[PDB]
RNA sequence: AGGAGUGGAGCCUGCGGCUUAAUUUGACUCAACACGGGAAACCUCACCCGGCCCGGACACGGACAGGAUUGACAGAUUGAUA
RNA sequence: AGCGUGUGCCUACCCUACGCCGGCAGGCGCGGGUAACCCGUUGAACCCCAUUCGUGAUGGGGAUCGGGGAUUGCAAUUAUUCCCCAUGAACGAGGAAUUCCCAGUAAGUGCGGGUCAUAAGCUUGCGUUGAUUAAGUCCCUGCCCUUUGUACACACCGCCCGU
């Protein structure tokens, strides 16, 4: 039943894996340094985490 | 842009519902009428199962899911 | 919704035993961050918590990917009548006080 | 530590990207002295941002 | 002499597991490409191969319109 | 007439031994899809092939099989057998030789259907 | 168990930044003004700003352990 | 009266013109057109030859130990150990 | 030469230092690095050069497209994956229209981040070689600090006259 459907071919790349820990949303992810916000979220937070605006 | 348009094969679906009868006439049966009666199904030799999982009946391969028997004489 | 009454029982006894709780938006994946190897499927569980923060009686607010609850008296006396389960076993909740 | 982001929520408009920094300084002082004495040296009620490391190395 | 053996044209090619002698001109060029066998099997690459055109996919619209100039 | 050889060897010998030496006399082109290894659902387009190995009468064409397996060989013993894959809308079929090392099941597809030329006009034509 | 000091700073923002935002979506009526938070050894100490703190802690400090309890069952800190 | 490198000579994409499962949402000059950080098998495909596990704090209806849930290769399915 | 990146809340996915050996990434054993400690004084790269052009279709820069073991991604063909045989392509400043640019500009060239499964022809950065022309103008396209005209104010894509 439930094991003979799943985990069977592993899809290892999968970008449904992977949201905005913020928001939940699938697209414009920060994934560097582990931010794992939306490139939005990450604007409107970005001054609290530490990163400012220099160059 | 246009639909989808899923229309050209089964327009209506009617639910299956199996006629599982209340009545234990086609699953069981006595043959006897007395306190002792014979069992119509072959003892299931497999000690992965309870002692009292009984198998159905089909034309070959009997179904159960658990353990998908099979009586073969290697 | 799809959520057998043992499961119920189940979920039942958890918020009875917790009270005040965290949680986290989880229902295909098979292995959870906090609220794992509780003995009893996850997805059920959180079914079960869906309906309980959900069925239109308690209020909720989500925001952050987390879930922060105020189980309010109305949701305690409907317990209550329910499954008569009286207030006098206090929640062990009101020590360090 | 760089990250350079589109400056718009949508795409439109003249293609704008922001350019956040975040730098991060590190010191290290060596000295010879027992564990007690870097404990106490440690409660100074020290200011916030600056994360010290202390290893028996 | 056990020479390091990548230095001929067309090696590992059926109907030989060796690498034989051929010469004169009108000849070669041809079998820079052996076509034969490849139409034969009712193959897309066979035509791939015929009009002069792409068999692994160089994109041919705007860029890549080399080969008949 | 004699049949076509295959590389220079013949088939049946080497296919009753092992792979341990197998590729020392083939072409890439499933090189290394033969090394690649094996997993679950490959057994089934050569039970169909099989199936319909066995239920067809010698030198007649057996009947059209469906499926759409973008698998691999590695025995070539089944010289005479096609292999039935669906295409597009329509069905396809494709002659079959002992030349199997060497190419692809999914090679024998013509997708780049061309282009059906239009005449626009209204708008910017010069 | 361990994680570069990059990530390590990423991640103290971040933290800093979500416990900012839940303290702010939860008593914005309470006068909360911001959050700093204090590096003691082996020990995280909050001070929140606030124009009224009768209301943040209100009877018994009952808001200050349920808010305080909540963070601890959140942020993996230990019991 | 300057020029250099240009879109035409060496690594395909965006969206409209543009046969049926193919030209698929938002963006109509600069201020749209590897732009939605959008590198489309598929989880994100709505143009898609095809489906199933389906929803109601209530307004009203059909009524209880049975009123069906992804869950079998070999007679098949319309690719599919659904 | 960088600029930089590099391994558990989630999480199952990190960067990489010898041999099987055809001629090296490499299918398997192996250690190091949560990093100025290892990759790495950046592991299949200058632009140079006793393979060379005697006046330019030759050796000089590649039209496809075939083999040697393929990094291992079910599929790749309905986007992932090396150099060699020298097989000869208008083989030496470009319809109408034009886009960007003034010194470490342009252009050539590779490399790293993001996306990610080391997925780039994209973008964001970084070095490396290295720069002809111009230190001007209001002619085209526009902008601004004035005066002037207006029947325009939805503001010239305006308003408006005529069988």
């Amino acid at each position: 039943g439930h094991q003979q459907l799943y985990w069977s071919h592993p899809r290892k790349f999968g970008q449904g894996s992977r949201s905005c820990r913020v928001c939940s949303n699938r697209h414009g992810l920060i994934r560097k340094y582990g931010l794992n916000m939306c490139r939005q979220c990450f604007r409107q937070y970005a001054k609290d985490i530490g990163f400012i605006k220099l160059d | 842009k246009k639909r989808k348009k899923k229309s050209y094969t089964t327009p209506k679906k009617n639910k299956h519902k199996r006629k599982k009868v209340k009545l234990a006439v086609l699953k069981y049966y006595k043959v006897d009428e007395n306190g002792k009666i014979s069992r119509l199904r072959r003892e299931c030799p497999s000690d992965e199962c309870g002692a009292g999982v009984f198998m159905a009946s089909h034309f070959d391969r009997h179904y159960c899911g658990k353990c998908c028997l099979t009586y073969c004489f290697n | 919704m799809l959520m057998p009454k043992k499961n119920r029982i189940a979920i039942y006894e958890l918020l009875f035993k917790e009270g005040v709780m965290v949680a986290k938006k989880d229902v295909h994946m098979p292995k959870h961050p906090e609220l794992a190897d509780k003995n009893v499927p996850n997805l059920h569980v959180m079914k079960a918590m869906q309906s309980l923060k959900s069925r239109g009686y308690v209020k909720e607010q989500f925001a952050w990917r987390h879930f922060y609850w105020y189980l309010t008296n109305e949701g305690i006396q409907y317990l209550r009548d329910y499954l008569h389960l009286p207030p006098e076993i206090v929640p062990a909740t009101l020590r360090r006080s | 530590l760089r990250i350079t982001t589109r400056k718009t929520p949508c795409g439109e408009g003249s293609k704008t990207w922001d350019r956040f920094q975040m730098r991060i300084h590190k010191r290290l002082i060596d000295l010879h002295s027992p564990s007690e004495i870097v404990k106490q040296i440690t409660s100074i009620s020290i200011e916030p941002g600056v994360e010290v490391e202390v290893t028996i190395a | 002499y056990k020479i390091p053996d990548w230095f001929l044209n067309r090696q590992k090619d059926v109907k030989d597991g060796k690498y034989s002698q051929v010469l004169a001109n009108g000849l070669d060029n041809k079998l820079r490409e052996d076509l034969e066998r490849l139409k034969k099997i009712r193959a897309h690459r066979g035509l791939r191969h015929f009009w002069g055109l792409r068999v692994r996919g160089q994109h041919t619209k705007t860029t890549g319109r080399r080969g008949r100039t | 007439f004699r049949k076509f050889t295959y590389r220079g060897v013949d088939l049946d010998q080497l296919l009753d031994m092992s792979y341990e030496q197998l590729m020392q006399l083939y072409s890439a082109r499933q090189r290394r899809r033969l090394n690649r290894g094996l997993r679950r659902k490959q057994h089934s387009l050569l039970k169909r092939l099989r199936k319909a190995k066995k239920e067809a009468p010698p030198m007649e064409k057996p009947e059209v099989v469906k499926t759409h397996l973008r698998d691999m060989i590695i025995l070539p013993e089944m010289v005479g057998s096609m292999v039935g894959v669906y295409n597009g809308k329509t069905f396809n079929q494709v002659e079959i030789k002992p030349e199997m090392i060497g190419h692809y099941l999914g090679e024998f597809s013509i997708t780049y259907k061309p282009v059906k030329h239009g005449r626009p006009g209204i708008g910017a034509t010069h | 168990v361990q994680i570069s000091k990059k990530r390590k700073f990423v991640a103290d923002g971040i933290f800093k930044a979500e416990l900012n935002e839940f303290l702010t979506r939860e008593l914005a009526e309470d006068g909360y003004s911001g959050v700093e938070v204090r590096v003691t050894p082996t020990r995280t100490e909050i001070i929140i700003l606030a124009t009224r703190t009768q209301n943040v802690l209100g009877e018994k400090g009952r808001r200050i352990r349920e808010l305080t309890a909540v963070v601890q069952k959140r942020f993996g800190f230990p019991e």
